[PDB]
RNA sequence: AAAGAGGAGAGGUA
């Protein structure tokens, strides 16, 4: 009605996180929880981001789970690639190749994810190869939200050729939210509300909170036409 | 703030004198009496960075004594931390409780630094803590990191850090006390853990795999660790990391 | 009290039926003050009876004219106690029947049996005897719920319980504020402070009702009708009540939902949260009345006036008064407010005297008199609902030596707020600490918001568990418009009486309702309950109820006391004690001990000398305060040279010395009442300048 | 009297008084201290000696 | 004694 | 302040863990750095103790169901010790002392049952979980509200052979609570009455060392005392881990195995140093004390030892004597007027059974003698006059046991024993307390 | 203000480990809060909004470096 | 984003209260709640109303004095004009004045407040009057919003012989919902909304609903522009 | 300029 939004504080992690911090003031006695609550609820859990579903190993014996010439075994393999943060420009699902020869640490920056697809840290470590090993693997990315768990496949599966995972599509990492008095004097009650998110990075602090903002508006915005 | 203005009254004349030039004492204390709004601007600063003392009626060793940071608060009772109540013996049912200011800089300095309430850890009459969480803190610590045989979902995921279990917990995808496999490379004690080998296989290239009742360790030829599981709880994980972070700031 | 020993403080056998053993007082004198038992009477010699039934070869004669006894007269004779179970009101049933003989308990058959006792409770004392379930508590939380079910305030619009014992009405009745109709008649004139009574016959009674009066305490009498005019009446049917009384019950507290679990951190230590619809809704709101008292005297010098004119005010202090100078009736007053003006004519003699001789001389006579005027105290206000005046020359009869008498009378409304301590009828207390919005408190799955919650922490502790059973008829009740009434004892009739009543009751509240989520087979006492903050509801259900909850009488606003300088004593020259006094607080040796292990020297110091009794530092450390400079070192209490001379004047013969540097020389007397500085020692600390 | 009877053993069993004084006290403080500690100790209450 | 007198105890700051 | 990292504790967390881990925090990080922790805990147990929704109800109360063959056993035995006073052959005393006995040991089992039925049953009961996490309750509580009262005391402290076979939750008849009146009135009495003793006993004990204040540094003594661990029989009450803590040593240590030295004299003990002591062996230990100090004041500062509120060495003028007084006098006090947190009940202290585990016979040994005794119920037995040996020999299990000097044996050489049954007793010692007229 | 009361905590914690006696430094601390506060009132206006002893502490704990 | 909202049933109790039954659909895995929530938050404390602040009547000038030939005190009949419902289609305040003579029972029925004010009840007893009786009273009404205690701060005495009233402006008496699973077949999770809304009487729920989906709306648009 | 002085009973709260 007749409140104020401020940026207070924003910084960059050296994961390229990001973080930030606002001030909304003034409201009535009870509608920072409101809008605090609202806010977070669907900031969590109700924003599109891209993550990869599908993987591809070459040269896998079915038994021991073992890469030859490779330090790390099938399962720190999937659970590296599942924390690769990515960001897609289209809505149709592309694939990626990597294929490391020789003595070399693989890092995200050697997936060859098209034209279009980027990838917002080009330090992931992934594996770690030695002399006469190869390293060659296939990725698949999709659009979602939230975090979606698959059937039967926790993490460790070793048969078919394209592999399964549970991903997360949530470019929101932590929001918190905190209420304080701002009566200055002596009057009826006033309130300030504090709010902080920590991004993965894909998205700026400001976006996801104006996205948030326009959902929660046209989620409530033909509900007054009834009278 | 009736007690406030009443006990802090030199200190504020003082303050209205010297800064916010007023004329003489007289002028003052009329404003006082009249209970003019700036009297409280001045009263807010006047008491920050000045300690007071605290006292309950029966003084049976010197803990019954302490001193805190006064903040003005709105109404006609004291505020107290549940942290320090054992050591009064104090419960909020009809109890009652003294107060006391220090005037000199030797007695503030005295206060500061040898009676604060943050500084008394252990007791004078066994070197044991005092200030131990003590009756629903208990209960909650008691009910995160319990064991329940039902309300098992999502039990047997696996996850990397210890964030990514916090991160899925407040999704609604894992319940609070299902049994998860977590990364976690450092020191782990657990409860009834085997400190035999339970299941040992070897595989090609030198590598071992030891599975233990809670853990499983990947190790190269006599050599050093690769990886290591953890089998455990959300409310553990939440615990102890709030146990970690808080060790840090 | 010095001189008693320890035998009179116990419970002798000869006590059951004649002395409670329950009701006494918790302090020094615990043992020696008693209250009577309910069904006792005293005979014409000075010694206690009670009363009890004959039994014949088995049968007890319930209606042959009960028998009373005195302590020797049934030491011979097997006496059962009331909760003896008979087939049809007839023969005992069982075959091991406990009973008392010789002062000593032991078991026969039931056909040795003399007397059996009248009632189950005729062991305890009439407030003990208001406690639903008392057989499910422990004897201490007995005793102090008694205790403080008589502390109880009188609220605006009492209620009676939903859940009572059956001895309400006559408790009410044998009090004297409850008005009944003494013939079958109708009801002819009523109006807010008159009621009359036309019988059959003809003839016609009139009665008249108390008015807002004061009672010793400062609470409220107040009477007001029941009937409608032309109403048909009966013979004792009730016309008016008292303050605390509903329709010919006794009422004291109010019903409330309440729920058992914690909150966030709010519950800790006993502590209570409570709902703002307490406040608006005016639940828990008195009225207190106090009076104030002023007199004109005669002095020798002359006497004194009651008058308007007031040297040296304002004119703003004077809107209220009229002609005399007393305050009008209906008027708002605050702190400070002047109720009764009056003027000394005094001639105080701290003047030169050549203004005054001229004046008196040349003449131009004036204001020569002193303003003492009754003022209302710190921390009050009300209204103003009665001035009485009393003088000579109207047949009044004042204390000698004085002229006029004035009395105001002032009235208060309070409403309950943080720091104010409520309890129940069981043992359970608590301090108020936090009042929510209703929008923030848990909700029902009907979306009702909860009043009061309570930490269950403190069930199992203090070993209370009537509540529940309370709370848990107090819902069905409610749900069914019932108001049970239960007798203590009653697992006579069988094995869980109590237990199964209420799972009984609330079945056929569920049933009638159509309601199903109101009771669950699983879970008898526990409903899911919402989270109002989120939406989101708890892990399990929890234990919803409706209570019957008190308010005291000690509320913070008589309670808050601070100090920073103000009368001292004559003698010892330290600061009074007292509230109501401006007094200081006192600083024990316990105290004096914890300060001298912490190892803190200059607080000690200062606390003993500036701040108590060393009549020249204490103007110093004022004055140095209040220009911003250090504060100048102390010097000799006052108690000190006070213990000095007393111990002289029994003839001792005791000094202070100095010791001697050097050379031969002896040492040295030193004069300790004696001035050092040359600097004034006024009475009390003044700011100069 | 064990007081006195350490005192008559001890003095004649060593050359000196001061020994034998303070042989005694030593002997009666040790047993002092013990039972306080070990008639507190029945109850729940732990104090440093 | 220093207590009754109104002086600095020997104890703790006031040592010396 | 830093340089140690926290060890992750897979377990369950009750009050014993936090103080373990504040203790920890303390001793590795600082002062600083606990209330931090402390804070991050209470805000952490204050959000998730509202998530969960404990509460309490009448069905949560749950009561076992093998009560009524306990109390039927209990009464056969009462009748039978009714019917051998009645005859004429023990007295009162002996009678008096037999049922209060028998009514002890039937409690005895009936908390035992009703702690097991708690676990087993439901770990999750909210009773259960506030009284066995440390929270709030005790035994002794749950003990009333689900078992059985048991046996009062009235205000004299004498024992009333009349108990109270119900709990709270089925309901106390009108006797019964004629005689838990006796106990109410007991504690009412206790707390205002006999609080004056050690009100009086603290101010003595303030007023003879108000003096002792450290004024010197060192005083040059070689002179100590002995300390060990304080057992009773093969049982350890306190051990020596726990009494060496603060204290400087007046020799040096040497472990019984080799020539290493774990400590110098003139050496103060922390923890480590303490269990590492103990681990060795060593049975008992020489260092400074108070009572054996040659300086001309109080005290030294070597002789004293640690400060227990800051876990270092004393600094020079510190009021010790009132820690001492103020120290010693508070719990009394303050365990005086808690007396009415349990009602009047007694607190029972029986004597050790022998039992015999299988049936056999017994062999007794070569150092028997022993003297026909009476015991304190009306029975006749034997009374041992040394330390000896009792075999009890089975199919294929033989067993011994050690008896001293002292105790009681209800059997000789020879006899057919049975299962379960008693084989000798050791009874209650009648020191720390005092004795008076008969 | 950027200047929280949990510095000032951590301050004086350091103060008191690294000496031999706290009454000592108690003493110390009280003797340069009084110069201070005495050089303060005479000249200048000086920052104010800190107490004398707060300065006190500062400086004591920036001398360690 | 695109839902339909109805109602179903609407009823009216003994002419002094209103009920109200909606149902929402289709919604998102978990925006029911999140609707739900901030609907009863905001229509349980943010919304604005009409009630009685002041009453004079002739005789009498504070709260503890009594009427000869009325069967009640002065603080019985301001608590039952207190909670007197009425509604205004000015902003500015409105005087009503009355005045009964002889046996009666006077009710609210006979309150002449013009035809700026309507009174939604006619039945709400006051008093009751004997023989020889007169009753003569002024009434004042405002506008305002939650729960407003006296102040005894107004020096300016234009309120002469007025007695001042705590004023409570809440038209909305009770609001509950909850969420059903509308998924046919298909596993989809499909959220429906059932909202249930009693009404003090001055408003029908409706308008109530549309009042509070006009305030969220107006709180949740200004953040969609920058942060 | 002024303004309360002690004592004795009875009853309560932590
Ligand atoms: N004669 C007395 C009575 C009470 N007290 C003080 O008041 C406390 C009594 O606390 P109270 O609230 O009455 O009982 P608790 O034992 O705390 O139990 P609960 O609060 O659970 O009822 C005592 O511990 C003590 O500090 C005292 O010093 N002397
Ligand atoms: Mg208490
Ligand atoms: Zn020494």
């Amino acid at each position: 009605m007749t409140f104020q939004v401020e940026c207070v504080e924003s910084r960059t992690e050296a994961d390229q996180g990001q973080y930030g911090r606002f001030s909304i003031e003034p409201l009535a006695r009870g509608q920072g929880t409101t809008v605090g609550n609202a806010l977070r609820r669907v900031l969590l859990s109700n924003l599109e981001g891209t993550a990869v579903t599908a993987v591809r190993i070459g040269g896998v014996n079915h038994e021991f789970a073992t890469i030859p010439g490779v330090r790390e075994d099938v399962l720190d393999i999937l659970l590296n690639v599942r924390e690769l943060v990515v960001h897609a420009h289209s809505p149709q699902p592309q694939i990626g190749r990597l294929r490391v020869v020789g003595p070399a640490t693989v890092t995200a920056a050697d997936v060859d994810f098209g034209p279009e697809v980027e990838v917002i840290n080009p330090n992931h470590y992934i594996a770690s190869l030695s002399e006469g090993a190869t390293l060659e693997m296939e990725l698949k990315v999709e659009w979602g939200t939230g975090y979606r768990a698959i059937d039967r496949s926790h993490d460790e599966t070793t048969a078919l050729d394209f592999l399964q995972l549970d991903a997360v599509f949530m470019p929101v990492r932590r929001v918190n939210y905190s209420v304080e008095d701002a009566r200055v004097g002596e009057s009826t009650a006033i309130d300030r509300l504090v709010l902080e998110v920590w991004t993965n990075g894909s998205l700026s602090p400001q976006e996801a909170l104006s996205q948030a903002a326009s959902c929660l508006v046209a989620l409530f915005e033909p509900l007054k036409n009834v009278s | 703030r009736e007690m406030a203005i009443e006990l802090f009254q030199p200190f504020v004349i003082h303050r209205l004198i010297k800064n916010h030039s007023i004329n003489n004492i007289k002028q003052a204390k009329k404003l006082i009496q009249k209970n003019d709004p700036l009297i409280w601007d001045v009263l807010e600063e006047v008491i920050e960075g000045h300690p007071v003392m605290l006292n309950r009626a029966p003084t049976l060793h010197r803990l019954g004594i302490q001193a805190f940071e006064p903040i003005l608060v709105e109404g006609r009772a004291i505020q107290l931390h549940p942290l320090v109540c054992p050591a009064f013996n104090a419960d909020f049912d009809g109890d009652q409780m003294a107060v006391h200011v220090p005037l000199s800089i030797e007695a503030q300095a005295e206060a500061r630094m040898l009676m604060l309430a943050s500084g008394n850890i252990l007791s004078p009459a066994t070197g044991q803590p005092i200030v131990t969480p003590s009756q629903d803190m208990v209960l909650g610590c008691y009910y995160l990191t319990a064991e329940n045989p039902g309300a098992q979902k999502g039990a047997g995921r696996y996850f990397a850090n210890l964030e990514d279990a916090i991160r899925a917990f407040e999704q609604g995808s894992v319940d609070l006390h299902a049994w998860v496999w977590v990364r976690f490379d450092g020191e782990v004690e657990s409860e009834g853990e085997s400190d035999e080998p339970e299941s040992v296989v070897a595989a090609d290239d030198g590598t071992v795999t030891k599975t233990y009742r809670f853990r499983r360790i990947r190790e190269t030829e006599d050599g050093q660790r690769l990886s290591q599981y953890v089998k455990t709880t959300p409310g553990r994980i939440l615990f102890n990391n709030t146990v970690q972070t808080a060790l840090i700031h | 009290r010095e001189r008693a020993g320890f035998a009179v403080r116990d419970i002798h056998p000869s006590h059951y039926g004649r002395i409670c053993p329950i009701e006494t007082p918790e302090g020094p004198n615990a043992g020696l003050i008693g209250s009577l038992a309910t069904h006792a009477r005293v005979n014409d010699y000075g010694f206690i009876e009670t009363p009890f039934w004959r039994v014949e070869e088995g049968r007890v004669r319930k209606d042959l004219a009960p028998v009373y006894m005195t302590a020797d007269q049934e030491d011979d004779l097997r006496v059962a106690p009331g909760d003896v179970a008979t087939d049809d009101a007839g023969y005992i049933l069982g075959t091991t029947i406990p009973v008392r003989y010789r002062q000593d308990f032991t078991t026969t058959t039931p056909e040795r049996v003399d007397y059996v006792a009248l009632s189950p409770v005729q062991i305890i004392s009439v407030a003990t005897s208001l406690i639903p379930f008392l057989e499910h508590d422990d004897a201490n939380r007995a005793l102090m719920g008694s205790n403080m079910q008589r502390q109880a305030v009188p609220l605006l619009r009492p209620e009676r319980p939903l859940v009572g014992t059956g001895l309400e009405p006559q408790a009410a009745r044998d009090s004297g504020m409850v008005i009944t109709s003494p013939v079958d008649g109708t009801i002819s004139y009523v109006d807010a402070t008159h009621i009359e009574v036309t019988a059959d016959t003809g003839e016609k009674y009139g009665y008249a009702l108390q008015k807002y009066q004061r009672s010793n305490q400062d609470t409220c009498l107040n009477q007001r009708p029941i009937v409608f005019e032309g109403d048909r009446v009966q013979r004792g049917q009730v016309i008016a009540d008292g303050s605390a009384t509903e329709k010919g019950e006794l009422a004291l507290g109010q019903n409330i939902l309440v729920a058992y679990m914690p909150w966030e951190g709010y519950n800790y230590e006993d502590a209570i949260l409570i709902s703002e619809r307490l406040v608006y809704d005016d639940v828990y709101t008195s009225i207190h009345i106090e009076k104030f008292e002023i007199e004109a005297r005669q002095t020798k010098l002359g006497p004194e006036e009651i008058t308007r004119e007031i040297p040296n005010v304002g004119e703003d202090a004077l809107r209220q008064l009229d002609e005399n100078g007393i305050i009008r009736v209906g008027a708002w007053v605050e702190s400070g407010d002047i109720l009764v003006g009056k003027v000394t004519p005094k001639g105080e003699s701290d003047q030169p005297p050549e203004e005054k001789l001229l004046r008196a001389i040349f003449g131009e006579k004036a204001r020569d008199v002193r303003d003492n005027s009754l003022r209302v105290p710190n921390g009050e206000k009300g209204r103003v609902v009665d001035v009485r005046l009393f003088t000579r020359e109207q047949g009044d009869e004042l204390p000698p030596g004085a002229n006029m008498v004035v009395r105001v009378y002032v009235a208060q409304k309070r409403k309950i707020q943080v720091g104010d301590k409520m309890a129940g009828r069981h043992g359970n207390k608590g301090i108020i600490s936090r009042i929510l919005p209703c929008e923030d408190m848990p909700y029902l799955p009907d979306g009702t918001p909860l009043d009061i919650v309570l930490n269950p922490l403190g069930v199992p502790s203090r070993m209370n568990v009537g509540q529940v059973f309370e709370c848990m008829l107090g819902w069905a009740g409610q749900l069914l418009d019932a108001r049970f009434k239960v007798t203590p004892f009653d697992e006579m009739y069988g094995a869980e009486a109590s237990r199964l009543t209420v799972n009984a009751k609330l079945s056929e509240a569920r049933e009638q309702t159509g309601q199903p989520w109101v009771f669950s087979d699983d879970e008898p006492g526990k409903i899911q309950v919402y989270d109002g903050r989120t939406g989101e509801p708890f892990d399990r259900p929890v234990t919803v109820g409706r209570a019957y909850m008190l308010k005291l009488v000690h509320l913070v606003d008589d309670k808050i006391h601070a100090r920073s300088t103000g009368p001292y004593s004559l003698v010892t020259q330290q600061p009074l004690g007292g509230k109501a006094q401006q007094g200081g607080q006192r600083f024990g040796e316990m105290e004096v001990w914890a300060l001298e292990a912490y190892g803190a020297a200059y607080i000690l110091q200062e606390l003993l000398t500036v701040k108590s009794d060393d009549m020249q530092g204490r103007n110093e450390a004022l004055n140095a305060i209040v220009k911003g400079k250090a504060i100048p070192r102390p010097g000799t209490p006052e108690s000190f040279k006070v213990l000095m001379r007393e111990l002289q004047s029994l003839c001792l013969d005791i000094a202070v010395y100095k010791a001697s540097t050097e050379d031969y020389e002896e040492d040295k007397e030193v004069d300790l009442m004696a001035d050092v500085n040359q600097r004034r020692t006024p009475s009390r600390p003044t700011y100069e300048s | 009297d064990l007081l006195e009877i350490y005192y008559d053993y001890f003095r004649e069993q060593l050359g000196e008084d001061y020994e034998a004084a303070l042989e005694s006290l030593r002997r009666v403080q040790a047993l002092l201290v013990n039972e306080v500690q070990s008639v507190y100790q029945s109850q729940g209450i732990d104090i440093s000696d | 004694e220093n207590v009754i007198i109104g002086r600095l105890i020997p104890a703790g700051t006031g040592f010396k | 302040e830093a340089k140690s990292a926290p060890i992750f504790r897979n377990r369950v967390i009750d009050k014993k863990q936090l103080k373990k881990l504040i203790g920890w925090t303390f001793a590795h990080y600082g002062t600083a750095k606990t209330a931090v922790v402390a804070d991050d805990l209470k805000a952490l147990g204050f959000r998730y103790a509202t998530r969960a929704g404990v509460s309490i109800s009448i069905d949560d109360l749950k009561v076992p169901g093998s009560k009524a063959e306990l109390l039927e056993s209990a009464e056969k035995r009462i009748q039978e010790t009714e019917d051998r006073y009645t005859r004429g052959e023990i007295t009162e005393v002996e009678r008096f002392q037999k049922v209060i006995d028998t009514w002890a040991n039937t409690n005895d089992e009936l908390t035992d049952r009703v702690v097991k039925n708690f676990r087993e049953s439901d770990p999750l009961n909210s009773v259960y979980m506030m009284a066995f996490s440390g929270a709030r309750g005790n035994i002794s509580q749950v003990r009333q509200l689900v078992g059985m009262r048991g046996l009062m005391a009235n205000p004299q402290g004498e024992i009333i052979d009349l108990p109270i076979k119900t709990n709270f939750r089925e309901g106390l008849t009108v006797t019964e609570y004629i005689i838990s009146s006796y106990g109410a009135r007991k504690g009412l009495v206790d707390t205002a009455l006999r609080t004056a003793d050690s009100g009086y006993l603290t101010r003595r004990l303030v007023d003879v060392s108000q003096d002792v204040i450290i004024h010197e540094v060192d005083c040059g003594t070689s002179r100590g005392l002995f300390v060990e661990a304080m057992t009773d029989g093969d049982r350890i009450l306190i051990p020596i881990s726990q009494r060496l803590l603060g204290r400087v040593t007046a020799e040096a240590v040497l472990d019984p195995s080799t020539d290493e030295v774990l400590a110098e004299a003139g050496q103060d003990i922390n923890e480590d140093l303490a269990n590492r002591i103990e681990k060795a062996g060593i049975k008992k230990v020489k260092v400074r004390s108070p009572l054996t100090c040659e300086a001309a004041r109080s005290v030294c500062q070597k002789c004293y030892g640690w400060s227990l509120a800051h876990a270092q060495m004393v600094d020079m003028g510190e009021a010790v004597g009132i820690i001492a007084a103020q120290s010693i006098g508070e719990p009394g006090t303050q365990l005086t007027m808690r007396t009415f947190h349990t009602g009047g009940v007694f607190t029972g202290e029986t004597a050790r059974l022998l039992r015999a585990p299988v049936a056999g016979t017994i062999k007794l040994g070569k150092k028997a003698r022993t003297r026909p005794y009476r015991t304190r119920h009306g029975e006749e037995a034997l009374l041992a006059e040394a330390n000896f040996d009792l075999v009890l020999e089975g199919k294929g299990r033989k067993e011994t046991f050690a008896i001293l000097q002292g105790s009681t044996i209800f059997v000789q050489d020879g006899d057919k024993v049975a299962a379960e049954a008693i084989l000798a007793e050791v009874p209650v010692s009648g020191r720390t307390k005092r004795t008076v007229e008969k | 203000f950027d200047l929280d009361s949990q510095d000032l905590l951590f301050k004086a914690e350091s103060l008191i480990v690294n000496s031999t006696n706290r009454y000592h430094v108690t003493l110390q601390i009280a003797r340069r809060a009084k110069q201070a506060r005495y050089e303060e009132m005479e000249n200048l206006s000086e920052e104010t909004g800190i107490k004398p002893v707060l300065r006190a502490i500062l400086e004591m704990s920036d001398e360690l470096n």
